[PDB]
């Protein structure tokens, strides 16, 4: 059963199946978060985002739904918006750490790891609750490119593509298929293109939706997390549509 | 069900159990993964089931095995965050018994720690047990092959061989078997990999499914390091 | 990562700093009588005359263990300091026993001293105010 | 808690108004002292042992404070007997040795405690020097005391790397012998412990009278 | 400020019970038998070491030494025994060796260990200690005693007692099975007995832990050259002793 | 527990040693709570011998010397009238200019004197601290506060700080209903001492001279000390009665 | 009926996965008056409605100053505005103290946030309650802010909060390209604030008790008018 | 702390008409034996910005870890880190005064004079100077220690007062610097023929220069 | 030990007008016989019309007005704008030197203002806060010879009260001049602070660089 009554009204508590329920009612809160999307191309990986359309009132440059960790870290999050913004924090501290200390940008799975066993210490006691956000981040490092997915449980795990949000099973079979039927692998801009493809999909919606589409590639931005420029947003954008 | 406080926190039922730590025990079958550990003349080897159905996930990412020391392997049964909270913890434990006695920690003592820090889980009520099982293994340098097994209740044993997940009771009667047959309590082989094939033949008779390269992990402990496998090592030992 | 422990000098006085003993007739004043301590002990003569390794006595656990916490930082990351201190701070609130001294079995599993002893261990240690309310009222700050 | 400082004005304010051995065999180690205990210049006791059991094969033999070597000595043993029961294994030399180290060290030379400390364990035999600072250092043949230097002296002249039990024995026993000839602080008898690997440990109480 | 307090988990009842002990009780009741006969030149303390058949035996000992002269056993739940056995081993140092350089006789030790599990149940942090404790020693000016301790901190001394699943049986055997004339070889023959009713599986030495405390063991001290150092009096009998006992 | 996150979340705040409630207090960021202690308090140097390092970096070239209050003659005694307090008003000359005259008398309150001997600082701030003391208490009793209860909470004070460095010595003078007139002397040592006359500073033997009886009017007891304080030699005078202190100047 | 079971504490999740306790804290933003900020590229503009117990009472102040450069309006939970403005006020001093810096908006905002978020995950406390309009002339030029206690902050050029806020905020997004491009002419800024906010008004009107105002600007430091100071405007 | 132990001499700067000049020479020595030659004792914050520290070596380390952790903190979740908002010498210099001050009143003091040296952003030159006690003072020359004796003499002859500033070219500026530093070697014991400099323009940027030395030396006299 | 204290002598002067204040000083910086600089001012507007100086240890004066102008800053936030009077920023820094009774700053100070009635006022502080109005008050190391000066011209020779500000700024010229050419640590320049009902303005006047 979804809902386990008398073991669902404080965090820390194992249900007679050994089962968390807070943890998995976190869970539901993150699918119902808007989509978010990251892929993995031959050398780099790519953060797409779906996004509602807002009032004109907000200053265009200063509304940016895709966080930057480090300059080679890229995250994208579903679910409580305050949460996304700590853990974003806390990631940003822990890569700064790392890089004072032993002068090099702190490896993905390393950072991923303290993440994890930062969200984890979470479901621990029951004067907390579990964070309400599911985070795709990754990066380039000496070792090549990462990709990441982690959960309200701590749990994380490396994807060659993953999804999160309203509407993830559709994502999910769209990234199954790409994964199919490209073996030998994809480029950074073949995956923006299939990451805006994917949006597109996953979305076919209101009124109108925006997309926001990052990529670190070595190629293309020398192992550097950048936001997709006008040219190449508009390309994928066409490509989307058609 | 527990019927009352213990529905959250660990104090005696009037039967007198514990509801939360039986709790974690069925907890620690959630990954329904089945791990086997068995010792040679002078090595120790531990294989543990892989699955991975999803295909958008990265295998090598993938993997229940940990080196705590330069000695010491473990292996853990139940879900990976918690796997790794106590792998961390028992790192720290090595690294401080090694400053504070002037030693390597020996595999049984770290397994007694680990066990006593479970304890601590099961008395308190503000903290709950984690819901793992852990399987130490080494050789250590006055015991030779050693395995040693802890629980959520706190309670540790060493074993000849041991087996751990939802299959273990078919896996540990076929042990017991070839244990009977051999009148011995270890395995008689000199070499390593010789046990790592014994290892995976006893799995695959057990389990009666065939594995491939990645449906499995392999760790081997010597007297020297503890090292785990990789795919070409396995798929090597698949060939026989 | 200190070894001997530093900044042990406190840097202000005051006659109200000691808020346990605090006079109810005068309270910017400290109650001489409930303090116990023989009647002619101004704070200022704690200041000085003091043995050099008192203070590196006194605080060499907790330095050690600041320590331990901050290597843990560094490499584990913040999360083990932070569960360590939970845990700690979790052992320590709950044990309340008035009519003893001595620490608990799990806060000496959790330091590492199941088999450990120390002179502290060996050395464990009125007409007014050594009774059970008063620790009751020191434990919940009223 | 510990040991304690009060006092320690009042004190103020009223004030304002050996010879030890150890060498190493090629299958154990030897530790031998003098008997002589003295309270200045006069002698207290002619028969002392000086001779101290950390644990059934370590032992030790100190000089400086004497309520501090014993003292430490004692502290030290309680531990290595409570390690011990822990690990349900024998005692290590170099467990014992740490565990000194440190807590010298915490206590910043104020511990008055000079130590040689032999030992057998199952990874084989140890000898040791322990400073009251804190600093520890191994050594084949070592000497402590009043009485260190004629005892080097001749620990110098008649040491080789094969040495028996027999001949290691005879060593040290010459060695306390001249420390007890030309030291005022030593000259009454002397004591040997013989730790071999594999035996149990051997205490000779006035070997030498 | 509501968290510097916890409400206490061991409570009274309207008939005047407390109802965690009482439970800790019936998990007492629940576990492997344990007894104690004590004779005229010796105590014997015996077990039933019931476990996975893949798992070594001499690994894990419910028999533990506490000091030289004084050994313990458990009915109930291990880790709070073994939990208990550390401590109790670490305060035999810090309250009596470091103080009057000997270790303490039995009756203070048992008290020590008593208070610590009293201490358990004036807690709103932790549960009563979920065991049942069977200690043996002997001491210079009292001779041989034998002590049983209850998860309330309750203890008292016994000619001879057993704990666990099959409690009354054995006490019932050991009521008509014990004089004051016993000697050390009768009770260990009467404790081998009294577990032969008790062990449902295989009764040999690899299911039996047995321990004694009799004369000293000067082949156990580990070193010679001084009269007057006694050896130890505890003695853990091995497998093929306990063999050889059931044979005849 | 996330509070202990952000104690082990991070070097800047530590080196400007604001992580400490009482240095942020103390430079006023957080607001203005430093001047809201009813009880002051007061730098020591972070080492082993801060008495050492105030004796002697004390004792030794320009004006930035710790004021002295005046060692002139001060006299105060008691009769069936009140209480009559006389202080030689020589003052003393530097490179300076008076806007008025200068009080050696404090008034710590409408009913309360003071006076100022040895460290004028010291003297001036902790009678202030007084003042402040005895209003809180008269408000919280409703009733004017005794002598004796004041000069016992001036002693222990001076007494908590003793041998720090503090050098004052004070005579408190007041009147109340259930004690008649009452002065008692405290010093910087924690001497309390309840007296009839006193005489301070130098010339004191010679003001001791006071002729004296408990039946002196009021024109009677001024004359007699301000003779008394110019044998010891301007006078100033007070005369403290029921309702307070009255200045007379002569 | 269901939400009643699980609205207990900040700490509980519902089994559709809800935050109730958060979402009251919001809800508690619409008890309180309408407030509205604007800007240009040169001046930011607040404006605020006062109200008051009654006729024998005075009004609330809505506006709080925190620096020379900074300022803000509040609605919701006095407590909360009253905590929250003092916290900022602290940072502003420690910036001007240790690093003789001006601080920025954006940082202001980032450390409300932070602050805000704390409470919304641990036990003991409760969500802050307040929602805030930060106006500031910095290095970067005039913004606008608004801030809401869930732990979010918005950078907007024009907003409207409190109660019956919509009709402000319809008529400021309605008219953006007209005060967006007022430059160097307060008085258009303030009056097409004042219009907005009367756009907010249901059976009441505009005097000089009721109406606050704040502005500040490149050589404008941030400045309150109220009482007579408004008269002009009305 | 408490004992300096490897220290570097002296630190040198100026104002000319569009920016500031400063240099220190590459030096570390360890009492009278000159122990440590390649230490570098100008550090460049930002791209505005430069500190010269004299005396203790490690404290000089502890503060350049102070001032990286400076510039990292500044970049902490802010978009326009390098563009408007930017590090001013101003706000260096502020904290690392109250670090100074404050580490005086705590009895454990940094053995260290420091100068900071930069444009800030409305084209202003800064210049200004702190050291062990908490002293701090602003000139259009400075110097510390043998410099403070030496080289200001020479250089508030080129720039005497403030109206001196706009009539000094950045050429006549460098010029001075160098002859000061040769004349330093000349006459400091502890002092290296090796220096680096730094020019601050608010014009052409940050120019640092290293692995200068003294050269043009007078060693023809001595023969008779 | 580790000295903490320092000297970089210089000489202030406060007076006292019938409806102003003058307070200056000389901007000469010195360590021993070295010139830091020639123009370091020591006396500054702290805001609601008051002038502030503390002369001695230059880091211990720096703070010292550092934390008086925070302390202004929060007595505005908390005491709706509330101009501070002369007389209780007297006992604010009188509380501020007092708080460090057992580690004293090494200072001496002036302050100047108007009065509540609007005369001239003028406060003087030892080190530890004991204070006092006076009318006319030098400080530093050419006290000695500024103060003999001023008392051969004024009467406190016509009277101080009928003084106008440029005759107190001319007499405050010549008595520094003297001093300059008297005394060495005196010389560069003077600036001065006057303090009337339309504000504080501040003055400049070249000395002997000698």
């Amino acid at each position: 059963t979804s809902i386990g009554t008398g073991y669902d009204l404080s965090n820390s508590v194992f249900s007679p199946d050994g089962r968390n329920f807070q943890v998995e009612y976190a869970v539901k809160a993150v699918e119902n978060g808007t989509t978010s999307i990251g892929i993995k191309c031959n050398d780099g990986v790519v953060f797409a985002v779906e996004k509602l359309i807002t009032s004109k009132l907000l200053v265009p440059q200063k509304n940016v739904k895709i966080q930057v960790v480090d300059r080679h870290i890229g995250c994208v999050y579903s679910g409580l918006i305050p949460d996304g913004r700590h853990l974003v924090n806390r990631g940003r501290e822990e890569a700064a750490s790392f890089k004072k200390l032993y002068k090099t940008p702190i490896p993905i799975p390393a950072f991923a790891d303290r993440l994890g066993q930062y969200v984890q210490a979470h479901t621990l006691y029951n004067s907390v609750r579990p964070f309400g956000v599911s985070t795709i981040f990754g990066g380039v490092d000496k070792n090549g490119a990462h990709l990441y997915m982690l959960e309200p449980s701590g749990s994380y795990w490396g994807y060659k593509g993953a999804a999160t949000g309203k509407g993830r099973q559709s994502a999910k079979a769209e990234l199954e298929k790409l994964v199919d039927h490209h073996p030998e692998g994809l480029s950074a801009r073949e995956a923006v293109k299939q990451a805006a493809k994917i949006i597109y999909l996953a979305h076919e919606k209101e009124k109108d939706f925006e997309l926001e589409i990052s990529w670190c590639s070595l190629s293309e931005t020398n192992g550097l997390h950048k936001f997709v420029k006008g040219d190449l947003l508009q390309e994928a954008i066409d490509f989307a549509q058609k | 069900s527990a019927a009352g406080y213990d529905r959250h926190i660990t104090i005696f039922s009037p039967e007198g159990r514990l509801y939360q730590v039986e709790y974690a025990f069925k907890a620690t079958n959630q990954t329904n993964i089945n791990s086997l550990a068995v010792r040679g003349k002078d090595c120790t080897v531990v294989i543990s089931q892989k699955k991975v159905p999803d295909k958008l996930l990265d295998p090598t990412t993938v993997s229940y095995i940990f080196c705590i020391s330069r000695t010491i392997g473990m292996v853990v049964n139940g879900p990976i965050p918690d796997a790794r909270n106590a792998a961390l913890r028992a790192k720290a434990e090595a690294a401080e018994f090694r400053y504070k006695y002037g030693y390597d920690m020996p595999c049984d003592v770290l397994a007694k720690r680990m066990a006593n820090l479970s304890q601590i889980y099961t008395q308190r009520a503000y903290m709950r047990p984690l819901g793992v099982i852990l399987t130490f293994v080494s050789v250590d340098e006055e015991l030779g092959p050693s395995i040693y097994k802890t629980d959520p209740a706190g309670y540790y044993v060493g074993y000849k061989a041991t087996a751990t997940g939802p299959k273990q009771q078919e896996i540990t009667t076929n042990l017991e078997n070839h244990f009977k047959k051999s009148k011995i309590d270890h395995i008689n082989e000199e070499s390593w990999e010789k046990v790592v094939e014994f290892a995976i033949t006893h799995m695959i008779d057990a389990l009666g499914t065939e594995f491939s390269k990645n449906d499995l992990e392999v760790g081997v402990a010597t007297k020297d390091k503890f090292f785990t496998l990789s795919a070409e090592n396995i798929e090597e030992r698949l060939v026989a | 990562m200190n070894i001997v422990p530093q900044d042990t000098f406190k840097s202000q006085v005051s006659t109200d700093q000691d808020k346990s003993v605090l006079s109810s007739a005068v309270p910017s004043l400290p109650d001489t009588l409930r303090q116990q301590e023989g009647g002619a002990v101004p704070l200022s003569t704690q200041l000085n005359d003091r043995h050099p390794l008192e203070s590196t006595l006194k605080n060499w656990e907790t330095t050690q263990r600041q320590r331990q916490m901050e290597q843990y930082r560094q490499i584990f990351g913040i999360a083990e300091p932070m569960k360590r201190t939970m845990e700690m701070e979790i052992v320590n609130r709950t044990d309340f026993n008035p009519l003893s001294t001595n620490g608990s079995i799990h806060r000496d599993i959790l330091l590492n001293k199941e088999c450990s002893i120390d002179w502290e261990d060996v050395y464990p240690g009125t007409m007014v105010g050594d009774d059970v309310h008063s620790k009751i009222e020191k434990q919940l700050g009223i | 808690a510990g040991l304690s400082f009060d006092n320690y004005q009042r004190n103020n304010f009223l004030a304002e108004n050996t010879t030890i051995v150890g060498v190493k065999f090629n299958n154990g180690v030897v530790i031998a002292a003098d008997t002589r205990s003295t309270q200045g210049p006069i002698v207290a006791d002619k028969n002392c042992a000086k001779l101290h059991r950390i644990s059934p094969k370590i032992w030790c033999a100190g000089a400086g404070t004497a309520a501090d070597t014993e003292a430490v000595t004692q502290l030290i043993g309680s531990n290595i007997e409570l390690h011990s029961l822990y690990t349900s294994r024998e005692p290590r030399v170099v467990s014992a040795l740490q565990m000194l180290k440190q807590h010298l060290f915490k206590y910043q030379g104020h511990i008055g405690a000079y130590l040689i400390v032999a030992g057998v364990d199952p990874t084989g035999s140890h000898l040791f020097s322990i400073h009251a600072h804190g600093s520890t250092d191994v050594g084949y043949y070592l000497s402590l005391g009043s009485g260190s230097l004629a005892a080097m002296a001749v620990l110098e002249s008649h040491w080789k790397q094969d040495l028996t039990k027999e001949e290691a024995i005879k060593l040290a026993s010459d060695a306390i012998q001249a420390g007890i000839w030309n030291d005022l602080g030593s000259g009454s008898n002397v004591d040997v412990c013989v730790m071999e690997i594999g035996k149990d440990a051997e205490y000779l109480r006035n070997y030498l009278t | 400020m509501t968290d510097r307090y916890s409400f206490s988990l061991t409570t009274f009842s309207p008939s005047g019970k407390l109802g965690q002990i009482d439970y800790a009780l019936t998990a007492v009741k629940q576990g492997v038998t344990s007894l104690g006969i004590k004779a005229t030149n010796g105590v014997v303390i015996a077990t039933e070491k019931k476990s996975s058949p893949l798992a070594m035996s001499e690994t894990l000992s419910k028999v533990s030494l506490l000091t030289p002269d004084i050994g313990a056993v458990y009915s109930g739940m291990g880790p709070d025994y073994r939990v208990l056995v550390d401590k109790s081993r670490k305060v035999a140092h810090t309250s009596y060796k470091r103080i009057y350089g000997e270790y303490p006789p039995t009756k203070l030790l048992v008290s020590e260990v008593a208070k610590i599990m009293q201490e358990a149940t004036q807690s709103g942090g932790v549960r009563p200690f979920g065991v049942s404790l069977l200690i043996a020693g002997h001491d210079e000016f009292n001779g041989f005693s034998l002590y049983q301790v209850d998860p309330s901190g309750s203890y008292f001394p016994w000619k001879a007692t057993a704990i666990g699943k099959g409690s009354v049986a054995a006490k019932t055997f050991l009521e008509k099975r014990w004089n004051d004339e016993l000697e050390l070889e009768d009770a260990i023959h009467i404790a081998l007995l009294t577990l032969k009713e008790s062990v449902e599986g295989e009764f040999n030495g690899d299911t039996i832990e047995l321990a004694i405390i009799g004369d000293e063991n000067p082949d156990l001290l580990g070193y010679t050259g001084i009269p007057t150092d006694k050896g130890p009096r505890f003695r853990k009998l091995t497998s093929q002793e306990i063999n050889d006992r059931l044979e005849a | 527990m996330q509070a202990i996150a952000d104690s082990f979340s991070v070097r800047l705040v530590k080196e400007l040693q604001y992580d400490n409630e009482q240095n942020l207090e103390s430079d006023f960021v957080t607001g203005a709570s430093q001047f809201q202690r009813l009880a002051p308090s007061l730098t020591v140097p972070p080492i082993a011998s801060p008495q050492q390092f105030l004796r002697a970096h004390t004792d030794d070239n320009p004006d930035c010397k710790i004021k002295i209050a005046h060692g002139t003659t001060t006299l105060a005694f008691r009769f069936q009238g009140g209480i009559i307090v006389a202080v030689d008003s020589r003052a003393t000359a530097g490179n300076w200019v008076a806007s008025q005259t200068v009080k050696k008398v404090i008034e710590i309150n409408p009913f309360l004197l003071g006076t100022m001997a040895g460290g004028a600082a010291d003297c001036q701030f902790w009678e202030t601290w007084l003042g402040s003391q005895c209003r809180l208490h008269e408000l919280r009793e409703k009733e004017r506060i005794s002598v004796a209860a004041a000069s016992k909470i001036l002693s222990n004070l001076v007494y908590q700080y003793k041998g720090a460095g503090l050098s004052m010595g004070t005579m408190i003078c007041g009147y109340t209903r259930k004690e008649g007139p009452t002065i008692y002397y405290v010093d910087s040592d924690g001497t309390r001492l309840k007296g009839d006359i006193f005489c301070v500073g130098s010339g004191q033997t010679f003001a001791y001279g006071v002729n004296y009886k408990w039946d002196l009017s009021v024109e009677d007891a001024l004359y007699l000390g301000k003779r008394s304080i110019l044998a010891a030699a301007s006078v100033n005078l007070y005369h403290v009665t029921e309702d307070g202190w009255i200045y007379h100047g002569n | 009926m269901f939400r009643n079971n699980y609205d207990g504490d900040t700490v509980t999740f519902s089994p559709t996965g809800r935050l109730f306790q958060v979402e009251y804290a919001l809800e508690a933003i619409k008890q309180g008056s309408v407030t509205v900020g604007l800007r240009s590229n040169t001046h930011a503009v607040l404006v605020a409605l006062k109200r008051n117990a009654d006729e024998l009472s005075s009004y609330q102040k809505k506006i709080i100053k925190c620096d020379e450069h900074m300022g803000l309006s509040l609605a919701g939970l006095a407590p909360d505005a009253r905590v929250l403005s003092n916290y900022l006020r602290q940072q502003c001093n420690y910036s001007s103290l240790v690093f003789n810096r001006k601080l920025a908006v954006e940082r202001a905002g980032h450390l409300l946030c932070d602050k805000a978020q704390k409470n919304t995950q641990s036990y003991g406390g409760r969500p802050y309650g307040v929602g805030l309009l930060i106006i500031g002339y910095d290095k970067s030029g005039a913004h606008l802010l608004e801030f809401q206690p869930s732990g979010n902050v918005t950078e907007l050029y024009g907003t409207a909060i409190g109660a019956r806020s919509q009709g402000a905020k319809t008529y400021l997004e309605r008219t953006l390209d007209t005060f967006i491009k007022i430059d160097g002419n307060p008085d258009e800024l303030i009056k097409a604030g004042v219009e907005a906010i009367s756009q907010s008004l249901r059976d009441e009107s505009l005097t000089v008790d009721n109406l606050s105002i704040a502005i500040v600007g490149k050589d404008t430091p941030f400045t309150i008018y109220d009482g007579e100071a408004v008269a002009k405007y009305i | 702390t408490q004992q300096p132990i490897v220290t570097g001499t002296s630190v040198i700067s100026m104002k000319y008409d569009n920016g500031v000049i400063i240099a220190a020479d590459n030096l570390g020595s360890y009492g009278s034996l000159l122990r440590f030659n390649g230490v570098e004792r100008l550090i460049p914050v930002g791209d505005n910005t430069v500190v010269g520290i004299s005396g203790d070596i490690s404290d000089m380390q502890h503060i350049e870890r102070l001032l990286k952790d400076l510039v990292t903190e500044n970049a902490y979740d802010n978009p326009l880190a390098d563009a408007e908002e930017a590090l001013e010498p101003s706000y260096i210099f502020e904290y690392l005064a109250t670090v100074m001050y404050q580490r005086r009143s705590k009895m454990n003091p940094l053995w260290n004079a420091i100068i900071v040296a930069g444009v800030q952003s409305n084209g202003d030159q800064f210049l200004r100077y702190v050291n062990l006690l908490g002293v701090t003072y602003s000139s259009p020359t400075l110097a510390t220690g043998f410099g403070a004796h030496m080289a200001n003499p020479l250089l508030r002859k080129v720039v005497d007062r403030e109206s001196d500033i706009p009539k000094t070219t950045v050429q006549v500026a460098e010029e001075a610097i160098v002859n000061a530093m040769r004349v330093l070697y000349y006459r400091d014991a502890r002092s290296s023929r090796n220096f680096s400099l730094a020019i601050i323009d608010k014009n052409t940027g940050l120019t640092f220069k290293k692995n200068l030395q003294v050269e043009n030396m007078k060693w023809d006299f001595a023969k008779d | 030990q580790f000295n903490p204290y320092g000297d970089n002598g210089g000489t202030i002067l406060g007076i006292a007008g019938e409806d102003f204040a003058v307070l200056a000083g000389d901007t000469r910086n010195i360590t021993d016989y070295s010139i830091n600089s020639r123009y370091e001012p020591k006396v500054f507007d702290c805001g609601d019309n008051i002038v502030m100086s503390a002369n001695g240890f230059a880091a211990d004066g720096d703070a010292l007005v550092k934390r008086f102008k925070n302390s202004v800053k929060w007595y505005h936030f908390d005491h709706n704008d509330k101009k501070l009077s002369i007389n209780s920023a007297a006992r604010n820094i009188q509380h501020l030197l007092y708080g460090k009774r057992f580690f004293p700053y090494y200072v001496h100070t002036i302050i100047a203002g108007l009065d509540e009635d609007g005369k001239g006022a003028v406060y003087s502080f030892d080190p530890v806060g004991s204070y006092e109005r006076e009318q006319c008050r030098a400080g530093g190391a050419a006290a000695s010879l500024i103060m003999p000066f001023l008392d051969n011209q004024v009467n406190f020779k016509k009277p101080l009260k009928y003084l106008s500000v440029e005759e107190v700024i001319k007499l405050v010229r010549d008595s520094f001049t003297s001093a300059t050419e008297r005394h060495i640590q005196v010389g560069d320049g003077l600036e001065i602070l006057i303090v009337t009902k339309d504000g504080v303005r501040k003055e400049f006047y070249e000395l002997k660089r000698d």
